[PDB]
């Protein structure tokens, strides 16, 4: 009865993701609108990961019946939009941390860098830079029939070339641009923000101010944890599988499915965590 | 101190000798003014689509 | 709609664009509410016919400062002090060479108790529960030659301390910073300055920097 | 308020020129400029239009794709560039101010005009009468006819009345149904409903004679009426 | 003891006027207007929201055409509003951002704007030169200006915060009449349809009748326990209502000089920032600090409905001169119009 509960977990994650990304989007569209410089950012996050919350039945039926009776183009475009929304979620999280660092440590430039016009320009620019990979997924996406048994899978394959170093360069490039530059920027922005906010006249004088600083620090460290320790198994397992010939496995290869399950839980948890931990949303509700 | 007090007492003294109408008649013609032209009050009865330019 | 109405709504859109672009300038403008007792030393910090609010402007380190003095207004304070919700910080200028002379025009109380009443009135407002203070305790150069001839206990019968610079200064800091009913939301930034001292505009810039940091933690849902 | 035209003159056929107007003495950035020409043997016709801040551009059908209009608000100048102009464009051009809001008076001020000579479903207005013999101190009532109705959905009639004195610029006289412009004495009265339009003058003076014109401002282009000159 | 004797005889004649006010009355308004049909629920939804301000609004005023309204705020902008189509007719910049009064002239050619600068600025709207420029810098007030209603195109009545009201001119710029007799700062002003008397509201809960031609008080109204913040004048001309800062609105009499009726509830606690009538005289609009307004049945002292929908505190509201709609300005940079 192993796959009995796993599909139930997939279904409940699917429905809570739908509920969260519908309620947050409806509240943002109705009450607060595009007022602040972070409401548009959390709107971008919700509009990004709505696709991830809707690909849950596809992933669940793939894991359930071990195949895909879909076609040839639609799972390709699912993969393309998945790459697109994931990359534009990572880049908006990175630039939101950059925006918070500009707000805290650089108040002379925070008023000139946190205007809604500048925020819209920056997020549209990084969306158009993610559009290059989004259309490259259309260019080099496809399908390949495996030789072990007459079933197929939706993945990326370079068209008719040796291209082993090309594939290795692509894997190390996506790994670096996922968890080297963005995680480095997250860490060196948040720890410098914490260092600046600790050594300032406010927020370090009384017990309530110290508790406020502790709450802010634990909130940003929980956000960093939910990012890193949850999304890291997927990338490290893909890097291990693509570094050499470690791609043959057994029924123990369900660790890939547990990794994609964690990557589908945290993609729904992150906007829910932001909405339910921002007390501005509590005043809005 | 002195001149201000003189001005105040002479002002309220000339305020004193003023004929005052009975308040029942004041409420009566208050009712008369609020009733005689209560028909053309869009705040009381909402205007139809021919009137009411706000839409 | 008519062509005249089309040109009218085009003019309205242009007016909206002008309003947006000159309300964009209001972000960089840091407003300071400068106020205090009469001849308490608030004049010497702005050196470096309207009969209303004195308007002055200066900039330093790429930040626009406007000081909004209400010293020429002698009306009831409580019915126009509610206009200052969006002030960045409050400048409270009271001197130290005022403990001995009581009023120099009338005889009701001392200058120090008047400053206590003013600071108590400005600290407990419903409109000023979060506005930081950059309180200046100036004229300390003339305070020391006036504290040797007359002790501080002639106005404060609860001092019972040594008659010197450091003890009297520390008692002054303690007696100005204890009037806040909520020190967990507003820390008074006491500072010493003279007529011919260095620039306190660095301290003002640091204080408004802290206030802008507080606002940036406010509007991002992290406060 | 001054609208001084510049440039122009005799031009070879198929050539190009540059009509510039030094529109100084007033707030140029808040007024939507126009361009109205007048043939020597005919009446007034509008050829171009630019709104405030170059927001909206409208052209006449005869000069669309042939005429270029441009403005520069800091320099307070209104330009008009024409290329390959024909002999049909032989006219004298007027610069016109027009501001648009509630209660505003469009087409309020006109320019002196510079002559341009070439060497060698539109709501039109008809006024059949011309060269009306009138006496000073009497009352006259000219008439104007429109192709369609001018009562829009917001309950007003967009009809403009003017007066072109001999050897002088046209002046705004009545700028809607039954209202008076600025500087016009309380003698010129406007009335009429639907498509039938008229003017009313109580006691004609020596300076009241001239050619009168109509205009609609409901759709573009902005064609005028006919000649309604007055004679002693 | 000259001062004590004059004070005690002044108190004696104050008891004389108080006993005259008591003995002139026979019945209250309740027991003679409680037998009429009550006003039902005045459910008035907002129609036009004049967004575009970027600061809190303290003053609005309608016009005689009942279409154009002007608004003053701390954005440094005086904005005229085409209320029919939600259009900005003008955006007048201000030399002083601290303004709390504005008024639209009955001729429609002028607009007033003054405040904490103690200088009344009057702007000429319809000029041959196409722009809006200030005409006269009316100065002479030692306190903060609070209301600047236009008597006509050439006379303006300005009430300041130095216990004085004043009548000004345009062609000269001097004070024709100075009104004295308050002990608190004046915060409200309201003219009359016949334009011969105007009532004021000061900080000492005192409302007077300053006549215009000769310039002195006619009668004194002291019924409130807090300062009177807003005042408004009945369309008949024999009454006026005051809005104070103790959750009470109350009518008075121009001729019987007595309290008529109070408009208060146990639920409402905060004060009144803006009060106005309807042109029929039965509804009494009143803006509170609970982020909403209210319609008051003036003949029943009953809350006929709420006008909730404003984010921040309403500070200014006025009705049209034909009684078409009420526009409620507030501190949320919004101008809701209700009908
Ligand atoms: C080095 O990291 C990668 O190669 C990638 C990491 C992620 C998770 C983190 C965001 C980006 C994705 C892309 C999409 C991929 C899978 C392919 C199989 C189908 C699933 C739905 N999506 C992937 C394995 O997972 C890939």
């Amino acid at each position: 009865a192993i796959p009995v509960i796993i599909t139930a977990v997939y279904s409940v994650v699917f429905v809570v993701g739908l509920v969260g990304n519908s309620l947050v989007m409806f509240v943002i569209i109705r009450y607060t609108k595009m007022k602040t410089a972070t409401n548009i950012y959390i709107f971008n996050l919700a509009l990004a990961d709505a696709l991830v919350t809707t690909t849950m039945p596809f992933q669940s039926t793939v894991y359930l019946m071990n195949s895909w009776p879909f076609g040839d183009v639609l799972c390709k475009i699912v993969i393309s939009i998945d790459y697109y929304n994931m990359f534009t979620s990572i880049f908006t999280l990175t630039m939101m941390s950059v925006d918070r660092y500009i707000a805290v440590c650089h108040p002379v430039k925070a008023l000139d860098f946190r205007t809604p016009l500048k925020a819209k320009i920056i997020n549209i620019c990084i969306w158009l830079l993610s559009s290059s990979v989004g259309i490259s997924a259309i260019v080099l996406g496809g399908t390949k029939v495996r030789e072990d048994v007459d079933v197929i899978e939706c993945s990326l394959q370079f068209p008719d070339d040796d291209y082993s170093w090309w594939d290795l360069f692509m894997k190390i490039c996506v790994f670096i641009f996922a968890f080297v530059i963005p995680v480095l920027i997250i860490i060196v922005c948040y720890t410098l923000m914490i260092l600046r906010l600790k050594s300032v006249r406010l927020l370090s004088g009384s017990r309530e101010k110290d508790r406020n600083l502790r709450r802010i620090t634990r909130l940003v460290l929980v956000v960093v944890a939910v990012f890193v320790v949850c999304w890291t198994p997927i990338h490290i397992f893909i890097l291990v599988e693509a570094l050499g010939s470690t791609s043959h496995s057994t029924a123990a290869l369900s660790s890939y499915y547990f990794c994609i399950a964690l990557g589908y839980t945290n993609s729904s948890l992150n906007p829910i965590l932001y909405a339910f931990l921002d007390e501005n949303f509590k005043r809005c509700f | 101190s002195i001149a201000q007090a003189r001005k105040l007492v002479e002002q309220l003294k000339m305020e004193a000798n003023i004929d005052r109408i009975k308040v029942s008649k004041a409420a009566a013609d208050l009712m008369a003014y609020c009733e005689a032209h209560a028909k053309e009050d869009p705040l009381l009865t909402p205007v139809p689509a021919s009137e009411n330019p706000f839409r | 709609l008519s062509a005249e109405d089309k040109a009218a709504v085009e003019r309205s859109k242009m007016i909206d664009r002008n309003l947006r672009e000159d309300g964009e300038k209001a972000a960089r403008e840091v407003k300071l509410l400068l106020l205090g007792a009469g001849e308490s030393g608030k004049n010497t910090i702005v050196k470096q016919k309207t009969t209303g609010i004195v308007e002055t402007h200066f900039t330093f380190k790429d930040l626009h400062f406007k000081m909004f003095d209400v010293g020429a207004q002698r009306s009831e304070r409580k019915k126009w002090i509610h206009c200052f919700e969006g002030v960045t910080a409050i400048i409270f200028c009271v001197a130290l060479s005022d403990y001995d002379l009581v009023l120099a025009e009338d005889e009701e109380m001392n200058r120090m108790h008047a400053s206590m009443k003013l600071f108590d009135s400005i600290c407990n407002n419903k409109w000023f529960t979060d506005t930081s203070i950059i309180l200046f305790l100036n004229k300390k150069d003339l305070f020391e030659e006036k504290i040797k001839k007359s002790p501080l206990t002639i106005c404060y019968p609860e001092y019972a301390g040594s008659n010197t610079y450091e003890e009297a200064a520390a008692y002054i800091q303690c007696q100005f910073e204890d009037l806040n009913k909520r020190k967990d939301t507003k820390e008074i930034y006491t500072h010493f300055t003279c007529s011919t001292d260095t620039k306190n505009v660095q301290f003002v810039f640091d204080a408004v920097t802290d206030v802008i940091i507080k606002n940036n933690l406010k509007d991002c849902g992290l406060f | 308020v001054q609208l001084v035209e510049s440039g122009g003159g005799l031009v070879q056929p198929g050539g190009s020129r540059k009509l510039s107007c030094s529109a100084s003495g007033f707030a140029f950035s808040s007024f939507g400029m126009h361009w109205v020409r007048q043939a020597p043997e005919k009446g007034l016709e509008w050829v171009a239009y630019i709104s405030s801040g170059s927001g909206t551009i409208y052209y006449a059908d005869t000069v669309k794709g042939r005429f270029t209009i441009s403005r520069d608000d800091p320099k307070n100048t209104l330009f008009l560039q024409m290329t390959s102009l024909r002999s049909e464009d032989t006219a004298m051009y007027y610069c016109v101010r027009s501001i648009y809001y509630y209660g505003s008076s469009p087409f309020d001020f006109w320019g002196q005009g510079t002559t341009l000579t070439v060497s060698s479903s539109d709501i039109v207005m008809t006024q059949a009468t011309s060269s009306v013999p009138v006496t000073p101190g009497e009352s006259v009532s000219i008439s104007c006819r429109s192709s369609k109705s001018l009562l829009h959905s917001n309950g007003n009639t967009y009809l403009y009345w003017f007066l072109q004195r001999p050897g002088q610029s046209p002046q705004l006289l009545i700028y809607r149904m039954s209202n008076l412009a600025s500087g016009v004495p309380d003698r010129f009265s406007g009335s009429g409903s639907g498509t039938a339009f008229t003017l009313t003058i109580s006691r004609l003076e020596a300076e009241d004679v001239g050619v009168y014109y109509c205009m609609q401002h409901l759709e573009y282009p902005l064609t005028f009426g006919a000649g309604t000159k007055l004679e002693l | 003891s000259e001062l004590d004797q004059l004070r005690q005889e002044a108190e004696q004649l104050k008891n004389q006027i108080r006993d005259a006010r008591k003995a002139c009355a026979d019945a209250t308004l309740s027991q003679i207007t409680n037998n009429i049909d009550p006003v039902g629920r005045i459910q008035m939804r907002t129609r036009r929201t004049l967004r575009g301000h970027l600061a809190k609004i303290y003053a609005m005023h309608w016009g005689t055409d009942s279409r154009l309204l002007v608004s003053a705020s701390q954005d440094g902008k005086l904005i005229i509003w085409d209320s029919y189509t939600t259009n900005k007719v003008h955006a007048i910049p201000l030399r002083s951002s601290w303004v709390m009064t504005c008024a639209y002239a009955p001729s429609g050619n002028y607009v007033a704007c003054g405040g904490l600068d103690n200088i009344c600025s009057i702007y000429n709207l319809k000029t041959r030169e196409g722009n809006v420029r200030v005409s006269r810098e009316l100065a002479g007030h030692t306190g903060y200006l609070s209301c600047c209603r236009f008597l006509d195109d050439n006379q303006i009545v300005t009430s300041s915060g130095d216990t004085t009201c004043a009548l000004w001119d345009i062609e000269t710029g001097q004070q024709t009449t100075t009104f004295t007799g308050h002990t608190g700062d004046v915060m409200s002003l309201s003219l009359a349809p016949d334009t011969r008397l105007f009532v004021s509201g000061a900080c000492d809960a005192s409302a007077k009748l300053w006549d215009v031609r000769e310039g002195m008080c006619r009668q004194t109204f002291t019924g409130h326990e807090s300062d009177i913040n807003a005042i408004c004048f009945f369309p008949n001309g024999n009454a006026f209502a005051t809005g104070s800062d103790d959750a009470t609105c109350r009518l008075f009499d121009l001729r019987a000089d007595q309290e008529l009726m109070t408009y208060s509830h146990d639920n409402i606690i905060c004060g009144i920032t803006s009060v106005s009538f309807s042109k029929s005289g039965r509804l009494l609009l009143a803006g509170y600090d609970d982020f909403n307004c209210n319609v008051w049945d003036a003949l029943k002292a009953d809350r006929a409905g709420v006008l909730a929908g404003h984010d921040n505190r309403v500070s200014c509201l006025g009705v049209t001169d034909d009684g078409m709609a009420v526009a409620t300005g507030s501190w949320d940079s919004f101008l809701k119009i209700w009908n």
